[PDB]
């Protein structure tokens, strides 16, 4: 946010923040964003869940239940695992039973009622 | 028998320079209006250029801002561009108005027209397709044109000509 | 000393020529154009609702691409609507070639008979709106009719 | 009133599949579809029918 402001008045400062964020402190998104570097850093949604998405399409619900099983662990840190709390209760529901799926949604609204999978499990 | 006239009021309005000057002037104002709403494109396509670039790097509250921010922009484009453009908007309205006084001014003349010449029915031929053959001899729509070109160039008389048309009014009495 | 006659294009245009059957085939042709809109119009709408329904369990991204999936699809069919019955195409120029080459004959024809007879005026009663009553009389229909039968 | 009545039913359709798309499987899912979609058709038709270019209006 520094850099942003010092880019709108007193560029030097702009440009002495970017080159500290780009060597001293290399982050995850802001380093090669700065410079413009690529898509090439993995992001939540792009990794094991657009393709997960794929897998819940195409009726594959075996390897998905171990998959989703330690990947809402794995992947815990961000909005992305209310999805995958999400695509777990509906690949429940799907293979055991409308009780399940009504777990699931309870579940997930429970754990994340501030979150548009929360307002979609209250609905449903 | 009776006696028929007709005009061609697209053949009038092609006559009249005035009204061509004010239609070419629509059409300029038109054209400032579209490279308007070609600016506000523009900024609308830099303001969501600005947000992919760096939608990664804000949060979710920041990222609703920017869209809602984007598609206000987009709602204000709409709505000039129906306001200036739409099937009852500005332009479209101020090109029906143009021909407005040229109207009452050929309405007055024809009545003028069919009074002097003692004809029972004027008809505007372009109106519509039912007058298929019309011969030509009947068409007063070139004594119209004479009409209104001699009233957009009216002029005062001089004293000398305005004691002269006195003298010469006032000598039946 | 002011001679005034009518004709009817539609009666000259059906008699002439068979007018009636290709018109009806084009209206015919012009209705199914309209319920494929229709269907195309329908099918926009259950995508957008299928949208509408899975959104939470989208990362943003593939929202992105059926958004513009459905754009590509509306702007197909307002293409294809615009192509079919637009002012000039696919409706409009079918019907005209159906009926100028005859409707220009009969103008040729109107003319040559206004100026043998000296006509003034000539009206036009198709449009049945204008022109309530006529009196039948002055109705050279069966005229023009002959002189376009007469040329092959 | 007729149409809305017929617009009414196939909303109730609609949601009554949207309630149940995330349960069972496709085969069920496509038959329901069509039905959905047979039922627009048949309103297409009366309305062709009613308001349409030639016919009851």
């Amino acid at each position: 946010n520094l850099y942003k402001i010092y880019q709108i008045t007193d560029p030097a400062k702009a440009e002495k923040i970017k080159s500290d964020i780009t060597n001293n402190y290399p982050g995850s998104r802001y380093a090669q964003i700065l410079n413009n570097t690529n898509t090439d850093d993995i992001p939540s949604p792009e990794k094991e869940y657009q393709k997960w998405y794929k897998l819940f399409q195409e009726e594959k619900f075996d390897v998905v239940l171990d998959n989703i099983d330690n990947l809402i662990n794995q992947y815990s840190g961000d909005e992305i695992v209310s999805k995958f709390e999400l695509l777990k209760a509906n690949t429940l529901g799907k293979v055991n039973g409308l009780e399940a799926y009504k777990k699931g949604l309870e579940n997930v609204a429970d754990n994340y009622p501030n979150s548009d999978e929360g307002k979609n499990a209250r609905e449903i | 028998t009776t006696r028929i006239g007709y005009i061609d009021m697209e053949y009038i309005l092609e006559n009249v320079s005035d009204y061509k000057e004010a239609k070419s002037q629509l059409e300029l104002k038109a054209q400032k209006w579209k490279q308007e709403i070609e600016a506000k494109k523009l900024n609308i396509n830099s303001l969501k250029e600005g947000l992919k670039t760096e939608k990664a790097l804000l949060t979710k509250e920041l990222i609703e801002e920017r869209e809602t921010e984007i598609k206000f922009q987009e709602n204000e484009m709409l709505d000039y561009q129906q306001k200036q453009f739409g099937a009852d908007g500005n332009l479209m309205r101020q090109k029906a108005a143009l021909a407005k006084p040229i109207q009452d001014q050929v309405f007055t003349a024809v009545q003028d027209i069919a009074e002097a010449k003692n004809y029972d029915f004027i008809f505007d031929k372009s109106s519509d397709l039912t007058m298929l053959f019309s011969n030509k001899r009947f068409d007063i729509s070139d004594q119209v044109i004479r009409i209104l070109n001699r009233t957009d160039k009216r002029e005062q008389l001089n004293k000398k000509q305005l004691k002269e048309q006195e003298a010469k009014e006032n000598r039946e009495n």
